[PDB]
């Protein structure tokens, strides 16, 4: 039951994981999540506010 | 053809029109709702008042002066003596709600200033005296708004609270304060405020009197001016209407 | 993979994206290519380091206390909170609720202390680090039976050895953890504001399992946190002010940030 | 936690003491009055003062309030 | 027994290692998780987010929100300063303690384009074209409007929408730039000049403030996690 | 998983769920929605905490003993039981009839003990651990030749290293352990009574290999408990009296409880 | 001969496991058995009793 | 030797580990199992059954 | 939706915005190019600097008083010292160019009077 | 616990030695690469270059 | 492989290999078998050990310093570069710009002081070492807040145990590192020379956690660079010169060669 | 994910690798590039030179 | 690094102690001369030393600049 994962990596390869006990919270910490969603934080309006066009009109 | 600038509030009762408004903030993008099956622990059927608790109540007005240092709410407090969302929270052990925040400050054109409309969640506070913890009486004004202060507080074994203005009581920066949702009333540009807040905790309910989700905040960052012969006196007006009121654990009234 | 810049050439329209309404509580999205021309660029660049996780999933030192194999101070007690420390407080309190597991580390040292004992030769040091959960009953002694340890966890360990090291999962009786409190425990709003239950993680003691030596001897340990596992909500503005206590957030007020010369010098006075 | 840990009483002087327990909190309950009272297992005005009234009915007055692991003080300026 | 041989580092503990641990209660069930909103997942949504920037911090301007206050008025001429600040996100006392500069003085290097957005606050009627400039690096900073005019500037024009905002693009000869202060990795010059005198009636205010925010474009990264030089300590907390 | 609440609305019926009859020896198996109006609530929670092994599956001191390197006790000697402690005896206690394999763990811990003699550098201490199973001979001297371990399982351990660790399967004639035995084992009925044969699992016998240094030094052994594949049948009433012997249920009578102020009173005095 | 199970985890992943020794004595416990029958301690009457239903009639 | 890096927590002893370890007596044949009344496998089967309680308990 | 009165104009490194515009007026309905190959004479390559030359250059300012009869420049000369623009013509002995020209004067409501802003070809004197 | 035996050479320094070690750094982006001129992967195509010799080498 | 010589006879004709023009700039190919006579010999020649990898890739001893468990010296302090050192230096400064990951490895040692305090009996020391990147605070005593290692890097280590070794990437804000840089960091050209921020990487910290003993001890710190993953470009000329400064180029001129007695001697004088 | 590699050997093996971290600047020095390209620091003219004919003509 | 800090000044006699902070320098700064003057959190000659100025207005004068953990020297002998 072994994980093939991808290591990081420079631009312009893989690694091997196996868990060894029961809890899962005793498992290596999850350093690959890049999801990103700033339109929460930013930009929370009502009305969708575009660009090139006035704020208000 | 119409005016984004023109908007209409419907809720319960009540409606407001505000015909200079920027637009609405939705909290962090979650319009309230009610508690869900696969999200709850108390078991006894929920009471759901609507129209009766959901519905716009407005507060005292303050007086916007060149010197105001800034006004606090809390929410839950607020309005915990106001009609019937104030009788269902003290005949019941745990509440749930979220809100919409209007302000009001109209002026003419020759008027100037800018406040800051801020909803800030567990709104934390501290006392002048480091030892003591600020007193109940000091954080909190059901019917009245708590003021800032310019200066800072003198500690002598009191339980007074810090309330310095360019630290926001929290010991913070107040120009980082945008991280929460927030709106900014500029007498050029705008009216009126409103924001809508989605119920936030770290768990389903709570009870309405020990705790308070969260505290609506009023901050001129650029004072009041006006040449003289322009009107003197202008007041700030807040309307708060709750959200999707729902209300768990009925028994005797009162809190203790 | 972080976004690459359009190339743009001039313009002349009613298009305008550098006006706008700061009002409205939206931060405009305007890219470098809306006000003047740009170049195409690809950009290689990652946001990996500025994750929440790698942001905590640092060990850090959040206590140390010392204890004897002889005299008064024989064993060591802690309550388990990481407010203590400013460094990791400082950055957890970015957020509102936290909720992650915990990777614990010791680090125990052992110094000799000066006396006038002669021909002293010391063997080998064992030490016992028990976590007591909330409710449970505590040592009064270095002997006391409930170093039995049958239910409460316990960690033995020999000088000279790795660290000891372990795991503790999301203990919170509530959804999450939470950094700020608004409130009080007592519904009458009187008692102690800011304290409830919801971050209560039990005390921790260590002692000697033997004493070694004929001479007097001196041991610290020092209890490092590691977040795993992590999420939070709500971000908050960062500590502006020196922490004052422990149980609470009260300050000393203090300026907005550092003063220059005037508004047009272009370094710091 | 003792409330309020810090106060002047300015003036039969009433000296507050109420105290809350942790969870934690599991040892034997003490309590110390200083200037002059023990309570272990001038007056007090509880009866039942291990519910969390350490409060005594008479410088600085210090109160001690010992459960294992916590441990609370509170000052008082009496006038 | 399989045949193995330790390699050096064996028994160390290095604070940032990533290894499996046995776990201190076995099979403890957790609570379960609910929907809270504002959830976080990189620290480049918060900087990413407009705060308001102390450009007038100097004296006891700090202690007061006159700090976040840049005052302008009607002059007898034309072309004089507004202001001006260099371009040290997290090494100028301007940034250091804004929102971006809070979240960059945990990192060693940053590098992208910064959003400066300015919004006028005086009487409906009061009128001003004001210029908002960025030299990079080489020369020193202008000192008149003419040469400020030169590098990359906007045109400000004060009318029905209130907020303008100044894209400094990221004009570098590395990828990538130290938070803390050195010559070799300048960002250069922000300045602003009165393109045109504020014009006002009778009876309206002749003096007026704007206020600054600074906010994060999306080519924004930071790198080299280290520890603040904001927050210190002497003794335990209690 | 722990069950799910049903929704429910109002009645008006002859169905009596709230009623019944206690006499019969049955516990009613009414649900909240049987007597009151309640809402759906999908319920996560589980129950695995509370399962017989991870109740019972934690190291335990049960004993400890100390010996010298010279002088009249050179060597310990303890047979095995779990009823010379507090702990692990009160919760295996829950059950008329356990069956376990152990895992046995060991601490052994020296320390330098006073003495007026000088030049003393030690060596390190090997100690030798010997189970005599029920019926062998056994040790009346450090020297004697029974520690040849033959045939008897035996543990040599240098301080400094790990803990020694084994495995012990069920080892009873009986096809279950007895914590509680209602008669003699003599047929007559005289002698010592609730003593059989049934849970005699040997003596352990500890000593020093060598001598290790010119000036006195006393060892301390504490063993350790865990059991392990667990099976319990009949459950018993928790021990309200504290235990007064090893070998019997002896005890003081104690109140059932303890007292409040009256019937109406809401806290505990 | 590696087994493959699963980890404790929340609400709202695998481990592998080999066995070294030949006794079984020698194994790890059993901490994943969630079998439950409370029917023979509750309600052991011989005639079965209905909720609704009067116990006695 | 296959080469290998030793981290924290090596030669420790937590007392609520789960591991496997070598068995003293090797090959024992254990009695077999015999079918008893009134098996428990959860605390919780134990806890669902009723209980006297003393509510009058005032002083003797 | 949006309002003919606001207009952006991004030329090089440069951006002007203007909230109250009546327009743009276009030469002789000409959109400046360049010099194609069946209209040119000299043979050499020619050079075109573009974001470097072409970009906004902002003069000094003139008052409006009450008695103010007007002002005028040469736009060449204008521009003769001015960046590369002057530069390029400081080493080139033949040059070719269109404009850009943006008046700005903001006054109140209360404030009245109109300017003629207009660019004359070979204005002789 | 997997049965192990440590050979000779354990815990030992060798400068030459060619193992993996853990990152100090965890998730660190590198900067790209740029394409430069006069790449060497070998030290013999430097000794493949010419170079002057100084035969005279006498005395000043 | 290296290449095979090829056979060859005898010629006559107008080719000719032997005569070129050098003021070309060109190095001339010709084999052996291109002037006289050869034979076939099939080489199976390797050049693996000339690869830049493996003629950098060993571990150096860059720097050492000492501090001491009591006294004015409590902690040590040094700005990590390879040029303080003669050998490294001077392999990598056979290239103009280098790109590698670097292996880093410590030696420490400890030695007891001469004193005249009696019935020192010492303890196991552990030592801390810790990285501080280029702008983060720096520790002002042994027991400055900064050591809590929040999010700096660290590695605790006791005496008598393995190495300690850490892996670093390549940290530079430039594509490349620069062994050389004609210029400097001010526009104006005043101010140091040859200096630049594009191979800043931070300083190292070492201290001692317990002080182990009541007698003076001095503790060693030797640290060891092996880099890896290796790129290099532009070949540059060797050291003629000994090194004078770990910050610049500076040199004592020196002779191109060693002096014989005559340009027909075949004996180095 | 094991890489079954060759070993150096003389003239006239394998090896098994596996990844256990998650950077890429943990993994091993790659001893085995033997790629050769001496004709930029050797030999670089614009027009190339044949060897028997005359450099300069 | 302080630039040519080794130099004659042969002759009011100005020192110059002009000076650079490398970004890994953070701890505190600290001038001190010597031959006479020290600066810490003859007469210089900068009213903001602090940003790179450490000359003074007037055998061996020795200007030592430190900031943790970087400290450099510079020596001028003025005849």
């Amino acid at each position: 039951g072994a994980q093939v994962s991808t290591q990081k990596t420079g631009a312009h390869i893989h690694y091997t994981n196996i868990n060894y006990y029961k809890d899962a919270a005793s498992n290596s910490a999850n350093r690959q999540d890049f999801t990103q969603d700033p339109g929460k934080f930013t930009e929370p309006v009502k009305d969708i506010m575009i660009k090139s066009l006035p704020a208000l009109n | 053809g119409y005016s984004d600038r023109a908007r209409s509030i419907t809720l319960g009762n009540s409606t407001i029109t505000t015909q200079e408004c920027a637009n609405v903030v939705v909290g962090y993008g979650v319009w309230p709702d009610y508690l869900k099956d696969s999200e709850a622990t108390a078991e006894d059927q929920p009471t759901q008042p609507d129209v009766a608790t959901c519905r716009f109540y407005t507060l005292d007005s303050v007086q916007w002066q060149k010197t105001s240092p800034g006004w606090w709410w809390k929410l839950p407090d607020a309005l915990s003596n106001l009609g019937l969302f104030g009788q269902n929270m003290q005949y019941h052990y745990l509440g749930r709600t979220g809100y919409t925040v209007h302000v009001q400050c109209n002026a003419s054109k020759f008027h100037q200033g800018c406040l800051l409309v801020v909803c800030v969640p567990e709104a934390e506070m501290g006392c002048a005296t480091l030892d003591n913890t600020p007193s109940s009486a000091e954080l909190l004004g059901g019917d009245s708004a708590k003021e800032f202060a310019d200066k800072p507080v003198a500690s002598g074994s009191n339980k007074l609270v810090q309330r310095v203005v360019y630290n926001a009581g929290m010991g913070v920066g107040v120009g980082n304060l945008t991280i929460f949702p927030h709106q900014w009333i500029n007498l050029r540009t705008n009216n009126s405020a409103t924001i809508v807040m989605p119920y936030t905790n770290s768990v389903p309910m709570d009870n309405m009197f020990r705790h308070n989700n969260v505290t609506l905040m009023v901050i001129p960052f650029v004072p009041l001016d006006y040449c003289p012969g322009s009107t003197t006196y202008v007041p700030i007006t807040v309307t708060i209407a709750p959200m999707c009121a729902e209300y768990n654990g009925l028994r005797l009234a009162g809190h203790q | 993979r972080v976004a690459d810049t359009v190339g743009t050439g001039p313009t002349n329209s009613e298009a305008i994206p550098a006006l706008t309404a700061a009002e409205t509580g939206h931060t405009s999205q305007v890219v470098p290519g809306d006000t003047m021309q740009t170049r195409h660029v690809k950009n290689y660049h990652s946001r990996s380091e500025s994750t929440i996780e790698n942001f905590l999933c640092r060990s850090a030192c959040v206590y140390f206390t010392e204890y004897e194999n002889s005299g008064a101070k024989r064993y060591a007690e802690w309550v388990l909170t990481p407010r203590q420390a400013a460094q990791l407080r400082r950055k957890l309190e970015f957020f509102t609720y936290v909720r992650f597991d915990l990777e614990l580390t010791f680090v125990i040292t052992s110094t000799q202390q000066p006396s006038t004992t002669q021909n002293q030769d010391a063997q080998i040091l064992t030490h016992q680090i028990m976590y007591v959960p909330p409710g449970g009953p505590v040592p009064d002694k270095v002997d006391s039976y409930v170093w039995q340890t049958s239910t409460n966890p316990s960690v033995f360990w020999t000088e000279g050895n790795a660290p000891p090291r372990m795991s503790i999962p999301f203990l919170s009786i509530g959804n999450a953890y939470s950094n700020f409190y608004d409130g009080w425990s007592e519904f009458s709003r009187n008692g102690v504001y800011g304290i409830n239950t919801l971050n209560n993680m039990g005390t921790l003691y260590a002692r000697h399992v033997n004493a070694g030596s004929t001479g007097p001897i001196k041991s610290t340990i020092r209890i490092y946190f590691k977040p795993k596992h992590v999420k939070a909500w709500i971000p908050r503005p960062p500590r502006l002010c020196q922490y004052e206590k422990a149980k609470n957030v009260n300050f000393q007020p203090s300026g907005v940030t550092t003063t220059r010369q005037s508004i047009t010098t272009m370094t710091n006075t | 936690s003792i409330t309020t840990p810090e106060e002047m009483i300015e003036k039969t002087a009433y000296l507050p003491c109420k105290f809350t327990l942790s969870p934690e909190d599991q040892g034997p309950l003490d309590i110390e009055w200083l200037i002059i009272i023990l309570y272990s297992g001038v007056h007090f005005t509880s009866n039942d003062l291990k519910s969390g009234d350490a409060s005594i009915n008479v410088g600085t007055y210090q109160c001690k309030v010992k459960k294992a692991p916590g441990v609370a003080n509170k000052k008082i300026h009496l006038v | 027994g399989l045949p193995t041989m330790n390699t050096p580092g064996s028994c160390q503990f290095l604070t940032s290692d990533d290894f499996q641990s046995p776990s201190a209660m076995p099979q403890y069930d957790v609570t379960p998780e609910m929907r809270i909103p504002g959830e976080v997942k990189n620290l480049m949504e918060i900087a990413e987010v407009d705060s308001v920037v102390p450009v007038q911090n100097v004296g006891e301007k700090v202690n007061s929100m006159e700090a976040y206050q840049i005052p302008v008025r009607s002059n007898e001429g034309s072309g004089t300063q507004v202001f001006g600040f260099p371009l040290q996100p997290g090494y100028s006392s301007v940034f250091s303690r804004t929102l971006l500069g809070e979240i960059l003085n945990y990192y060693t290097h940053w590098s992208g384009s910064i959003k400066l957005t300015f919004m006028f606050c005086g009487s409906a009627m009061a009128t001003g074209k004001f210029l908002l400039a960025y030299s990079p690096p080489g020369a020193g900073a202008p000192t008149k409007r003419v040469d400020a005019m030169l590098g990359t500037h906007v045109v400000w024009d004060v009318g029905l929408q209130s907020s303008c905002v100044l894209c400094i693009p990221w004009i570098s000869q590395t990828h990538y730039r130290y938070v803390t202060s050195d010559e070799y990795t300048a960002g250069g010059f922000i300045t602003c000049w009165y393109q045109t005198n504020i014009v006002v009636p009778a009876d309206a205010q002749s003096s007026c403030y704007i206020m600054c925010f600074v906010s994060a474009c999306n080519d924004f990264s930071v790198r080299l996690l280290k520890d603040t030089p904001f927050i210190s300590q002497q003794n335990f907390f209690q």
